[PDB]
């Protein structure tokens, strides 16, 4: 159910919690949600990513696109590109 | 530089005119009265009281409030479980435990804020390099019983989906003087 | 890069020799931390004459007892390091001076050279248990009433041994040994790496 | 002469400069016991004596208050017996004598 | 304030101060919300040049204390010079 | 004057600990090795005496470890040997030493990466 | 015989004829700071973090490769060698990628610790930063070798520790990367190791990848019985259940290495 | 060895302080008893009593002993000049806690760890 | 003789006070005050906490003088790291320090009045007081507890508009303690309560080790932000209220000018705030800013081991007191080379004004006791620690 598959079993008494209640989840799941954004094609070997908002955003890194056959992901956003 | 408070300079002969009005003082209550003239002043002074649901103290961005996680606009969350919010908290409050999710990302399996043992230092805001766990604004999260307080990462992460355009805003004000 | 000045770090010297010389029967050490801070190392008996001169002697009057306090270190055999700093209003200084006692080997009061210490010292018995004679009322003051154990002693476990909780059943508040939900989780944090020759 | 000292307690001393001579005279007597090269007769000797002979130099109160500084001359005369106490407390206590014990080793070092 | 004069000047008297001119409630004097957006100065060390640190890191050029008198004619010496007596101010000695 | 006690100054009557952390906990002085990953040692310096582990049960609302040992996160730093030794027997804990062992000294020569014959 | 006296700050220690100018600083206590250097690999001097001034002498020498010689004195913490240092970890941060909140190499890495003690507080690197890309070098060790400081102690372990001779460098200029030519998995027992010797954490262990960071671990030594050579290793454990089992040195039995099998 | 005396000289001396207290506690049980309404029997809080007197019966060095008995009139003194309430003195009976057994068996059948 | 005590729940005895009081009929003859009531071992938790989360601490054990209390704390931490703050921060400090010993006064006179029986003093100024903490919140984000003043420097820049607000609210201060000042300190009813009630003379007090306003109002000159200048007390002109005779009230007088001269100092601190940074340069010791570390390798690491480890501050022991609003605060912070410290003795002012109630309280009525605690200004977190 949950993001990384919490799901107390069919005997499990934690589910009394969860008589008369709601149990929290969200239904937007990053695992999905990252995927939908396209790969960006870059055109240049490296390039980075500052996480988007520079310093409202993550630590600037950079990516190697050299790689014909993958993509470069970005170790924080997620975020994919490339050349 | 010293300053005397309540050291008599000298001493006034008394002469009559200044007994009368000190025995006047005593006798006619002189004193008592100018204290009752004040209080009868704000009484006709406007309260400064607040309709407390209707109106709101103010509070300006950088009010610590009550834990979030933000997610990033693609959707994906912030945090990536460094875990170094865990070893800055001063209560020890946060619990994170992680595993490379499968699609090979660095995520938390678990984050836990205890928010009773929380003491809303701010130091996570400080601390986090992505910048994922904020002092959300709501400070008015008041909870029938002690379990709600505790606080998993779906609570925290819909706190954050909640609050993200205010969290947001706030953010955008106060960056650049962090 | 902090601002010093020498001038106190010769003139609080020179008042170390001073002292040392004037009870040399007691002063161990006398030495001036980079911080301009005086600290005669005294031996626990020379409590009291050691005191007595700083609070009552013309070229070094320290009327007040700042604080007394006793660090613990578990390797000295010696293990409390009852600390004293005074404040010498008459001359803006302050010294400390630190004597060592044992768990065991008591150390003279001062309540006599000082009142303020007739608190102080209860303090340092209910947390460390160095004992202090001829003391007017030594007895607990910060720990609980039943509190078994001395602890800020660096052996005693933070969380402690015994925590509360009412109980029906008896109708009346009642200790059990600590059950914590989270453990203290005890971050290694020294890194092995040092950082100058210091 | 004056009204009163600001330390609320301390009460105005007239004959000031009389009182003065006097603790002073008995402390330098009662030093006259100590050990001769005994460190507290030799400081605190040379400290009272100094202090005497600006008292006796002195016949106006508020310049000698300025010499041997003390804030208030009733102060002063407050530490004279102080030290005068003190002084019969050390002769008791005898510290003019050496170190009583050395630390045990490794007492004193801090890094540990 | 938004008082009737009249009601102003029952409580300036029996007050005995003109308190309207320092109300306690704020009205339109507190500083607008949303001032405008902060450059901060960078301090020194931020040279690009000349900027060895270790010529400023105080934190452990500082050395273990100095010891006198270890235990492994003269003139009497002072703590330190007696103090300055403080001087009686001169907006206001008293009161 | 003195008075003389052989007896091996025990003060477990003063410390204040329950009985049954006092006669079931084996502490071990040791000197801490040096995590792989770091090449630094200056964590390989001081003798510790660590208190022997005990339960650390889940907790059923939260996931939390949860431990009944007061004396588990506990690590004394002693300077020497001998100091922490004594530790143990006036406390009334038992003890195991386990000997310091340092790397042994290791001849090294840039020159021998280009023998002739090696 | 065979004892010469050389001076560390004047301290006049007397080593083996033979001994490096580090070595003669270990045993006074002082320790250079250093990379490519590991007591059981071979002297490399690729990182020349660990230059020294020996005194009277025009320019400073190579701690880890420098047989010393008589009379001379190490002045280690010298304000040269500190420029020495506050230049070099200049260099090694500047190719550097910042994703230390990635690097589970976090409080293991002998790159922040000796740049937060040994380095400088700033950057002044305004240039654009290198990247290269990764290798799947096998299924134990995660090759995010972007991190790699070009210490040459994994060719050194993989050829002299372990007899793979696999691992090697490949090109020149700032664009050496210490990657196999083609992509063969490192197989051999005693492959783990390299995770604990590359200071950096450009490969690192690739199970235990994310599930916690070091200060947490509770470490207890203990004994391995996977195999009867009986290697000494710590059991770091976290919250009750172990995290990692990495090698703790033994000089007769496992000498700071552990088998591939009981890790 | 050689170690200086805190109150008592010796064993001897020291024991006679330790009667001193006993004679205390003996005669306080009864008005705590009834000072604090606790719900305990006179005899069983004098047993009491002497059960702790002889916890520490194995102490033989006199320094030991006197602390004791400085720290144990201490306790005294809260429960006679009262600062110490009934929660404060039942603790001592250890009357809500579970017993537990010191069988191995019974361990065994329990703890991870006995 | 009647033993009663003063238990907890009681108002006038701060929430946690068990004053054993022997009552000679209603005169009472001897107190013997019983607290630990709210002991939290703030000194054994700071052992295991690094000198950055052991700041926090340091807001809790006075808790009315929040910025204070952390003021003594970044000095010490400071001094064992021989670094000084930037000059800007220097002010700010001074600044805050000054809004905190309004706050304290403001807290200390009108609870004191709350004890009494003067109910209105309260309303008034604690109005004043939320305007005041609305200028913590503002520059930190929260009310009290703030957290602003770190070991090295303070944490962030004041937002662009505090100063003109700081400007405002001092402006019209002082009528405000003008108010109460006609309407309990003539009060022939203050006077009588307070007049006359717990004299203690200059020498007593320096022995006893009151050390404060206590020490100020018998008359004795102390104050340890012009004797000993910490941070900028040397460029801030102020006069120290010293008080006459040491009744009560001269004490209460002396607390009211110091809200008079806090507003002297605030004022010169508006005028004269210097451009700059407001953390000390050293990336060691105050952590690198946001851009930086999400920039430049070198910031990154250094937050990283910031955070996570700690400064690492060189082995070595000091005593640092501040005029904290109480009294001399002062924290004795052992330091072996570690990134936690090893003690800190927190000497509250307030362990010592508190052991004085049975000297000062001596042939003195149940209500007399009142007024006693009330004019200690004491704070059981402070003693309690
Ligand atoms: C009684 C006779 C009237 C008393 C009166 O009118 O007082 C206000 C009137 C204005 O006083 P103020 O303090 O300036 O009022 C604040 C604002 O100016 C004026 O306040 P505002 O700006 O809010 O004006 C609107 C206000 C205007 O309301 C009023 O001013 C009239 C209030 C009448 C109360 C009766 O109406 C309201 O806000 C709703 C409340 C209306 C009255 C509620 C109580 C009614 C009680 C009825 C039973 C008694 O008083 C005077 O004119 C002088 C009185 C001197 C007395 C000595
Ligand atoms: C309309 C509401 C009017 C309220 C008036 C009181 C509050 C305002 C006070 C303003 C102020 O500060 O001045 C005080 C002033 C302030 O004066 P002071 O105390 O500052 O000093 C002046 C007096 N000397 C100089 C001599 C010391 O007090 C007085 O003027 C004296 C008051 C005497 C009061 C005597 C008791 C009350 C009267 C008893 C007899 C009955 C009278 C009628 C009772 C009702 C009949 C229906
Ligand atoms: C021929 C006569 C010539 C003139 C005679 C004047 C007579 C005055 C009558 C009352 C006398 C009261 C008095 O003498 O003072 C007593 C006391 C103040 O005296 P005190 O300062 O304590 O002096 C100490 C000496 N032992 O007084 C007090 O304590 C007063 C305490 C008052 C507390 C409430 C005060 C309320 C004041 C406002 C209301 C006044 C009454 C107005 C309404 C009256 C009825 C309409
Ligand atoms: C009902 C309320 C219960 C409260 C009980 C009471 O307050 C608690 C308490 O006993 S307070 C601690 C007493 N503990 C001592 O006083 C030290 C005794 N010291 C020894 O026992 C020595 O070993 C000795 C050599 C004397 C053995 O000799 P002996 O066996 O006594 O004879
Ligand atoms: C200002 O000093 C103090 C008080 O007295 C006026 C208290 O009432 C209290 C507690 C009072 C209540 C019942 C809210 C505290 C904590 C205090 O600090
Ligand atoms: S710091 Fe920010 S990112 Fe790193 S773990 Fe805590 S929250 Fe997730
Ligand atoms: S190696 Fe990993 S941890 Fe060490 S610095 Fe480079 S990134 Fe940060
Ligand atoms: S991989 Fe690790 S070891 Fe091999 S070179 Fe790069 S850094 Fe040095
Ligand atoms: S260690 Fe000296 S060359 Fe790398
Ligand atoms: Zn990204």
């Amino acid at each position: 159910i949950t993001h990384t598959g919490q799901v107390y079993d069919e005997k499990d008494y934690r589910r009394v919690r969860f008589v008369d209640r709601q149990k929290e989840v969200n239904e937007n799941f990053a695992i999905d949600l990252i995927a939908q954004q396209p790969v960006n094609e870059v055109e240049h070997r490296i390039i980075a990513c500052d996480g988007g908002g520079g310093a409202l955003g993550h630590p600037k890194v950079y990516i190697n696109l050299d790689k014909e056959t993958k993509t470069g992901t970005c170790g924080y956003c997620g975020l994919q590109f490339k050349q | 530089t010293y300053k005397y408070v309540n050291k008599k300079e000298q001493e006034s002969e008394v002469d009559m005119k200044s007994a009368t009005d000190n025995a006047a003082r005593i006798l006619m209550w002189t004193e008592l009265i100018r204290g009752l003239g004040m209080t009868l002043s704000y009484l006709f002074r406007e309260p400064a009281t607040i309709n407390y649901p209707f109106e709101k103290g103010p509070l300006s961005p950088r009010f610590r409030g009550e834990h979030a996680l933000r997610r990033y606009p693609s959707g994906e969350e912030r945090c990536i479980a460094c875990k170094l919010c865990e070893a800055i908290c001063p209560a020890q409050a946060i619990t994170i435990e992680a595993e490379p999710r499968a699609d090979g990302s660095r995520r938390t399996t678990r984050y836990d804020i205890d928010m009773t043992k929380c003491i809303y230092c701010g130091f996570c805001q400080e601390a986090c390099p992505v910048d994922a766990i904020v002092e959300g604004p709501n400070f008015e999260f008041s909870t029938e019983t002690h379990e709600e307080l505790l606080y998993n990462k779906e609570k925290l992460l819909n706190n954050g989906d909640k609050w993200e355009a205010e969290i947001a805003a706030n953010i955008q004000a106060d960056y650049l003087y962090r | 890069v902090r601002p010093r000045s020498d001038v106190t770090h010769k003139q609080l010297s020179a008042f170390g020799e001073y002292v040392a010389e004037i009870l040399p029967k007691y002063v161990q050490q006398v030495q001036v931390s980079c911080l301009d801070e005086l600290e005669i190392c005294i031996h626990p008996d020379g409590v009291i004459p050691t005191l007595t001169f700083l609070r009552d002697h013309t070229n070094a009057q320290f009327k007040s007892l700042a604080d007394l306090t006793a660090v613990d270190v578990p390797t000295r055999q010696n293990r409390f390091e009852i600390v004293y700093n005074l404040l010498s209003l008459r001359f803006n200084s302050r010294i400390r001076v630190k004597t060592y006692a044992d768990e065991l080997t008591p150390i003279d009061s001062i309540v006599s050279v000082h009142i303020a210490a007739n608190w102080y010292e209860r303090e340092v018995w209910d947390m460390f248990g160095v004992f202090f004679f001829n003391h007017p009322d030594l007895r607990r003051i910060l720990t609980d009433y039943g509190f078994e154990g001395h602890p800020f002693r660096k052996d005693f476990p933070l969380t402690g041994y015994v925590e509360l909780r009412y109980d029906d059943e008896v109708k009346r508040v009642v200790a059990e040994p600590v059950e914590l939900a989270q453990e203290f989780r005890k971050f290694d944090l020294n890194s092995p790496w040092e950082a100058f020759p210091a | 002469l004056k009204k009163t000292t600001g330390l609320v307690g301390l009460a105005v001393c007239d004959t000031p400069h009389e009182r003065l001579t006097i603790l002073y005279t008995k402390t330098l007597d009662i030093l006259k016991h100590f050990p001769k090269h005994a460190a507290y007769r030799k400081y605190t000797e040379q400290i009272t004596n100094e202090k005497l002979d600006m008292v006796k130099a002195e016949p106006d109160v508020k310049k000698l208050e300025a010499l041997l500084q003390g804030g208030e001359v009733e102060e002063v005369i407050l530490q004279a017996e102080k030290e005068l106490s003190l002084a019969r407390k050390m002769l008791k206590w005898k510290p003019w004598e050496p170190l009583v014990e050395e630390p045990p080793a490794n007492q004193w070092k801090w890094p540990i | 304030a938004s008082a009737t004069r009249v009601i102003q000047k029952l409580r300036n008297w029996a007050s005995g101060q003109d308190l309207q001119a320092k109300l306690q409630l704020r009205y339109q004097e507190i500083a607008k919300r949303t001032q405008p957006p902060p450059k901060l100065p960078v301090g020194p060390s931020h040279k690009l040049s000349n900027n060895y640190y270790c010529t400023r890191d105080g934190r452990r050029e500082v050395v273990p204390p100095s010891i006198i008198m270890s235990s492994q004619e003269k003139k009497a010496v002072t703590p330190a010079p007696p103090m300055k007596r403080w001087e009686l101010s001169k907006d206001q000695p008293y009161l | 004057q003195l008075i003389t006690v052989d007896e091996k100054l025990d003060i477990t009557t003063l410390t204040g600990v329950p009985e049954e952390h006092i006669k079931t906990r084996k502490v071990r002085i040791f000197v801490p090795a040096r995590n792989n990953m770091q090449s630094g040692v200056n964590n390989t310096k001081k003798w510790k005496m660590e208190f022997d582990t005990r339960e650390r049960w889940e907790n059923p609302l939260m996931g939390w470890a949860s431990t009944a040992d007061p004396l588990s996160n506990m690590v004394l730093t002693f300077s020497a040997k001998e100091d922490a030794i004594a530790f143990a027997e006036k406390n009334g804990w038992s003890y195991d030493v386990e000997e310091k062992k340092v790397p042994k000294p290791k001849s090294k020569s840039y020159g021998a990466n280009f023998s002739w014959n090696k | 015989s065979n004892l010469i006296e050389v001076f560390v700050d004047g301290q006049s220690v007397m080593v083996e004829p033979g001994t490096t100018v580090l070595q003669a600083c270990e045993k006074v206590g002082m320790q250079i700071p250093r990379f490519c250097y590991h007591e059981r690999l071979s002297v490399a001097g690729n990182c020349r973090m660990c230059l020294v001034e020996i005194e009277k002498a025009p320019k400073v020498v190579a701690a880890c490769a420098m047989p010393v010689m008589k009379g001379w004195n190490i002045l280690t913490n010298s304000e040269k060698s500190k420029k020495a240092r506050e230049g070099v970890m200049e260099f090694l941060l500047a190719n550097h990628p910042l994703d230390c909140p990635i690097c589970d190499q976090g409080g293991e890495c002998d790159l922040q610790d000796q740049s937060m003690m040994f380095g400088s507080d700033r950057s002044r690197f305004l240039e654009g930063k290198r990247a290269v890309e990764d290798k799947n070098i096998g299924p134990l060790v995660k090759t995010i070798m972007t991190r790699c400081i070009q210490c040459t102690r994994c060719i050194r372990f993989a050829s002299e520790i372990a007899g793979v001779d696999d691992l090697g460098t490949t090109g020149r200029g700032n664009d050496m990367q210490v990657g196999t030519y083609i992509e063969k998995m490192f197989m051999s027992e005693l492959s783990g190791n390299v995770i604990d010797i590359c200071p950096v954490g450009a490969l690192t262990s690739k199970p235990y990848a994310f599930t916690a960071r070091p200060w947490e671990t509770r470490k207890t030594e203990s004994i391995d019985v996977m195999d009867a050579v009986g290697s000494n290793i710590v059991v770091s454990t976290r919250t009750g259940e172990v995290m990692r089992i990495l090698p703790r040195m033994h000089e007769d039995i496992n000498e700071e290495w552990i088998s591939d099998k009981t890790r | 060895t050689s170690v200086k005396p805190i109150f008592s000289r010796d064993l001897n001396e020291a024991k006679r302080r330790v009667r001193e207290l006993y004679r205390a506690w003996y005669r306080e049980v009864p008005n705590t008893v009834h000072l604090m309404q606790l719900d305990i029997t006179v005899k069983q809080g004098r047993d009491k009593v002497r059960e702790m007197f002889m916890k520490n019966a194995h102490v033989t060095d006199p320094r030991v002993v006197d602390l004791l008995v400085i720290k144990g009139k201490m306790e005294l003194q809260e429960t006679i000049k009262v600062w110490k309430q009934r929660t404060h003195v039942m603790r001592f009976f250890h009357e809500t806690e579970t017993p537990r057994p010191k069988d191995f068996l019974s361990k065994f059948y329990m703890g991870h760890d006995p | 003789n009647m033993t009663l005590n003063f238990g907890p729940q009681h108002p006038a005895a701060h929430g946690v006070l068990r004053l054993v009081l022997e009552l000679s009929g209603e005169m009472v003859r001897k107190c013997d005050p019983h607290i630990g009531l709210l002991h939290r071992g703030t000194e054994k938790l700071i052992e295991y906490k690094t000198y950055l989360q052991a700041l926090p601490y340091f807001d809790r054990l006075d808790y009315v003088s929040m910025m204070c209390n952390e003021q003594a704390y970044s000095i010490a931490v400071e001094k064992l790291l021989n670094i000084q703050p930037p000059p800007r921060a220097q002010w700010i400090r001074v600044l805050f320090g000054e809004i905190t010993r309004i706050l304290n006064h403001i807290m200390a006179v009108t609870t004191h009045a709350l004890d009494i029986g003067a109910m209105t003093p309260f309303f008034w100024m604690f109005e004043e007081r939320e305007k005041m903490f609305e200028f913590y919140e503002r520059v930190s984000g929260a009310r009290m507890h703030a957290a602003y003043i770190r070991p090295g420097g303070v944490h962030q820049d004041l937002p662009l508009g505090l100063l003109d607000d700081i400007y405002e609210f001092s402006k019209n201060f002082s009528l405000r303690i003008d108010e109460v000042e006609e309407m309990l300190t003539n009060n022939r009813i203050w006077r009588n309560r307070t007049v006359d009630i717990g004299v203690v003379t200059a020498e007593d007090a320096l022995n006893y080790g009151f050390s404060g306003v206590m020490l100020r109002g018998s008359g004795i000159q102390w104050d340890l932000r012009k004797t000993q200048p910490y941070d900028v007390y040397d460029q801030v002109e102020f006069d120290v209220p010293i008080g006459s005779r040491g009744d009560c009230y001269d004490r209460y007088l002396c607390r009211v000018e110091e809200m008079r001269q806090s507003l002297r100092i605030i004022e010169q601190c508006l005028n004269k705030m210097p451009p700059g940074e407001i953390k000390v340069d050293d990336a060691k010791v105050s952590p690198p800013k946001r851009a930086e570390m999400k920039t430049s390798m070198e910031s990154l690491i250094h937050h990283f081991k910031l955070y996570t480890e700690g400064y690492q501050v060189p082995p070595g022991a000091t005593y640092t007191a501040i005029e904290a609003p109480k009294g001399e605060f002062g924290v004795y912070l052992v330091s072996d080379g570690s990134s936690r410290p090893y003690r800190c003795k927190i000497k509250a002012p307030g362990f010592a004004h508190l052991a004085g109630l049975d000297k000062m309280s001596k042939g003195h009525m149940l209500a007399d006791v009142v007024a006693i605690i009330g004019t200690q200004d004491i704070v059981f977190g402070e003693i309690d620690r």
